[PDB]
């Protein structure tokens, strides 16, 4: 389990952080977000409520983890240790790569635009010929 | 335009006698600007008080701000508490 | 089977573009968010009786228009993903030889 | 030149009597190519209502009032025809049909999928067809990038949490995360293509040392054996 | 403190040459395939490492694959190779024969092959057929 | 530096006198800001590229151009040699490291060569009227629905395969004509289930506000 | 380009001498043809 130091103060976030999407490496507590202590450049639209708790049994991939994975891939372009800790550190490199490859992203558009027995019977006949000497 | 300014400050004198109601560090946190009080978080996007249709000087004293905030009715909440157990 | 989820609730309507939700848009037929929440609220409880719903909304909406609205609510993704002579020619030659 | 958007621009600029589109043959008829019978439910009809209600003051400088009133007559006539046909249509119903359930399911799901432009399964190379795929993805990107950033949910399960005037419910962002997973997954497409190339061109590039039924064939073993022949030493 | 003074040269397991020499000496067939492939690569690319002058207990380790190939050559006048177990022995025998062919252009790995009075019986057998 | 505090959680029903841990404190009232939310930016502003990936509308979208699986490699076979015009006793070919023989390779070579209430009540779903549903309501109601949805699916394929984005005026007109019929049965027949499946959420706008700490240059 | 560790009766200098003696000969064979 990591720790999330709240930006603009020194506090520790309890179980819910508010991730910023334009500095991309800051967080906030709930109380610093309710009152608007996050500087006049940001606008309270670009803060997603993320959690901090350990999720359920693995290979579930909640939308928070998918979002943080794609944030990491936009950040680093490589360096899957620096992706897997940014997911939360409770996932391995060898599973983040197995999940970024197994995503149907353009499969729906492919399905939009684009909508023998003889020798097996011969093999069964030969397997029947290799049973009794009389043939 | 910088980002990494401090924007919170702490005075050295421990005045922690009548302060259990404010936001403590765990001292007292003293920011560089005030707070922002927001009445209701969810806008009610229709409601011709706000939508202003183009058809047809009048005042209206509506009860509270709770008209503009999508509150659920109580019969659903009792139905869901009945579905609880 | 794994499928990318068909997120209908985000998707803006193509044919009419006037039956969307009020956030995706940029008697009276206006359908503010309060009557919309009351409509989903009445459909969760009353289960298609169309007259307790028709005044649970608040009386400005006809039953015809409530059906007109109910025909354009998005469906769950996990329900879209829920509803959706060569034999004898060898034997006759294997019996002989 | 989009006169049915010029009326909207004159309405939203709050100055429509000051110009009034200069209704002559040179201006009011150059944008029409009568008026073209507006398409929307009321978004192009309330504009005509306000346009006639503003043009009641001059009443003679604008000759195009008569075609607009003819279209009002057309709308009233079509409405009366539809009301008579709806009166007859509710009288033309058979007393018993007993409409089947498991086809009503399919018609509802099929109509809902055909509303919002997604592919419906039936149950009833070539760079011509490469651009016709790569022009549907730009559609979805430039449709998701016009959603408002202050988008939020209101589920039917916040009633069990008793949210006060300022309490910050914990299911407010179940649509804005989903509207960014799509928008950033449709921009990281030519990164997973470049990872899949490095995967396939290093799994298939061996193909005769890992797969058992290929490295046990006669010809593959003979070729791998014959490439390793060291050249003959003369004397 | 005791886990800091490890010798760096042996902390990968056994070295590869003893790995190849033990893999053939066992009976696991896929590990025999691996060992013969690596012996073939080292025989092509650097034969002096597998010079028979240096490693004397290596030529019977190839005789035990090459000498049962005579039965296969005897039975090869009919369609003898039926299952996928005799064919694997055939391919191992041909690959070991190639390894001894590649080591025989050295003039110091050659006299050991000549003084053996049993490889010449195999050469005479193949030439008679 | 001129600092500020947090909001005191003193209730509106407290009525106590204002105590102060310091007399060098001052107290102020915060007026809540309230109005139509200032138009928030779009999602293209929130989460644009800060990377070096390309757009997925660039011409390299191939993924298989120079693949060449090793089932498709050229295998070494026999090399037939030619000496001259009158050399018919020479060793004719050469097989150093070949896979197959001369006989099988020769065989492989061989086998290849004006009212008022009738004017505000107005949709585009009633401009057409009905004109057919009266006639077809006398029999079954459901055949026209499937025969129209198949036409919608064919027209949607024909719009995908034509690089057109706006729907035509021929299927829009044919869309509402479907949605009318499925309405009327629900008006008339009261079919025994009419199933309910909703996502149990719907998107609403929420208020935005700038931060209160000023900018630092 | 894969290296290896192994045991040998020669030093590391003598192995490099043998590598020179082998690669000169293979260099002459491949540059001659
Ligand atoms: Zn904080």
């Amino acid at each position: 389990h990591k720790v999330y130091i709240c930006h603009t103060c020194g506090n520790e976030s309890i179980n819910v952080r508010y991730h910023n999407l334009r500095a991309r490496d800051t967080n906030l507590c709930s109380r610093c977000f309710q009152e608007g202590h996050f500087g006049a450049n940001f606008q309270s639209s670009d803060f997603i409520r993320l959690e901090n708790n350990g999720n359920s049994v693995k290979k579930n991939w909640s939308d928070q983890e998918m979002l943080l994975l794609l944030e990491g891939i936009e950040m680093y372009e490589d360096q899957w240790e620096k992706i897997a800790d940014h997911v939360g550190g409770h996932k391995r490199v060898e599973d983040c790569i197995e999940k970024f490859l197994s995503l149907p992203i353009e499969d729906n558009y492919i399905r939009e635009v684009v909508g023998s027995k003889l020798m097996e019977c011969v093999n069964d006949a030969v397997q029947t010929l290799l049973q009794g000497d009389d043939k | 335009i910088m980002i990494d300014a401090a924007s919170s400050f702490v005075l050295p004198i421990s005045i922690t006698k009548n302060v259990d109601v404010l936001q403590r560090t765990d001292e007292i946190l003293w920011f560089r600007g005030p707070s922002v009080i927001v009445n209701e978080r969810i806008i009610n996007s229709g409601d011709p008080h706000l939508s202003l249709p183009l058809n047809r000087n009048e005042k209206e004293s509506l009860p509270g701000p709770f008209v503009l905030g999508l509150r659920p009715s109580a019969k659903f909440t009792a139905h869901r508490l009945s579905m609880l157990r | 089977k794994k499928e990318f989820p068909v997120n209908l609730t985000i998707k803006k309507n193509v044919y009419d573009s006037a039956q969307d939700f009020n956030a995706l848009q940029d008697v009276k037929k206006n359908w503010s968010d309060q009557e919309m929440l009351l409509l989903l609220e009445g459909i969760e409880m009353y289960e298609d009786q169309w007259e307790k719903i028709a005044d649970h909304v608040g009386g400005h909406k006809r039953v015809e228009d409530c059906i007109e609205k109910f025909l354009s609510l998005p469906i769950e993704d996990n329900y879209i993903r829920e509803v959706v002579s060569k034999l004898m020619e060898c034997v006759n030659d294997a019996v002989q030889t | 030149l989009q006169e049915q958007s010029e009326l909207m621009s004159t309405v939203m600029n709050n100055t429509p009597t000051t110009v009034a589109a200069l209704a002559a043959v040179a201006a009011a008829s150059e944008t029409n190519g009568t008026i073209p019978k507006p398409r929307s439910s009321a978004q192009l009809e309330q504009l005509l209502y306000r346009y006639r209600a503003i043009q009641n003051h001059p009443k003679e400088n604008k000759l195009e009032i008569k075609a607009i009133e003819d279209t009002f007559r057309n709308i009233s006539r079509d409405q009366d025809i539809y009301e008579t046909k709806l009166d007859t249509l509710r009288k033309s119903i058979d007393k018993g049909f007993q409409y089947d359930e498991d086809l009503l399911n399919k018609h509802l799901v099929a109509l809902q999928l055909l509303e919002k432009d997604t592919d419906v399964p039936d149950y009833f190379g070539d760079p011509d067809t490469e651009i016709r795929i790569s022009a549907r993805i730009s559609n979805r990107i430039n449709e998701l990038e016009r959603l408002p950033a202050n988008l939020g949910t209101y589920s039917l399960d916040d009633c069990l949490e008793f949210i006060t005037k300022d309490d910050l419910s914990s299911r407010m962002d179940t649509f804005k995360i989903k509207a960014l997973v799509e928008l950033k997954s449709l921009k990281l497409l030519t990164k997973q293509k470049s990872i899949r190339q490095k995967l396939i061109n290093n799994v298939a590039s061996q193909a005769h040392h890992n797969i058992p039924y290929l490295r046990d064939s006669p010809f593959t073993a003979a070729a791998q054996r014959s490439v390793q022949i060291r050249s003959k030493v003369i004397v | 403190n005791v886990f800091q003074s490890l010798p760096k040269e042996t902390a990968r397991g056994v070295d590869d040459l003893t790995r190849m020499e033990m893999a053939l000496l066992s009976g696991i067939p896929e590990e025999i395939k691996w060992s013969l492939k690596k012996y073939l690569t080292y025989s092509n690319k650097a034969p002096y490492m597998i010079s028979l002058r240096t490693l004397p207990d290596l030529l019977p380790l190839f005789k035990t694959f090459i000498l049962p190939l005579e039965r296969i050559v005897e039975g090869l006048n009919k369609s003898s190779i039926c299952d996928s177990k005799a064919m694997d022995s055939l391919q191992m025998g041909l690959n070991a024969l190639l390894i001894l062919r590649n080591l025989a252009q050295d003039t110091d790995s050659v006299q050991i092959l000549v003084k053996d009075r049993e490889i010449k019986s195999f050469i005479l057998f193949i030439l008679k057929k | 530096m001129d600092l500020f505090s947090s909001i005191i959680s003193k209730s509106n029903l407290d009525k106590r006198p204002h105590e102060l841990p310091n007399t060098n404190f001052k107290i102020n009232n915060v007026l809540p800001q309230t109005d139509i939310e200032n138009e928030a930016p779009r999602l293209g502003f929130v989460g644009a590229n800060t990377s070096n990936i390309p757009d997925p509308t660039l011409p390299p979208t191939e993924m298989m151009t120079r693949f060449l699986h090793p089932n498709w490699y050229a295998l070494p076979t026999t090399v037939w040699l030619k000496y001259g015009n009158y050399n018919s006793w020479a060793p004719s070919f050469n097989e150093n490291g070949t896979v197959v023989d001369s006989t099988t390779r020769g065989l492989i070579w061989l086998e290849r060569i004006i009212k008022l209430q009738n004017l505000y009540n107005w949709t585009p779903s009633n401009y057409i009227g009905d004109d057919e549903i009266e006639n077809f309501r006398n029999g079954t109601p459901d055949k026209l629905v499937s025969d129209s949805l198949l036409k919608l699916k064919r027209l949607r394929k024909e719009r995908i395969l034509n690089k057109v984005l706006k729907p035509t005026t021929e299927e829009r007109e044919l869309y509402f004509k479907v949605k009318r019929i499925l309405k009327e049965v629900i008006l008339a027949k009261k079919v025994s289930k009419v199933p309910i499946n909703n996502v149990r959420a719907f998107p609403v706008l929420q208020t935005n506000y700038n931060g209160s700490i000023p900018v630092v240059r | 380009a894969v290296f290896d560790l192994m045991t040998s009766p020669f030093t590391q200098e003598e192995v490099l001498i043998k590598e020179i003696d082998f690669l000169k000969n293979k260099l002459l064979d491949l540059q001659s043809l």
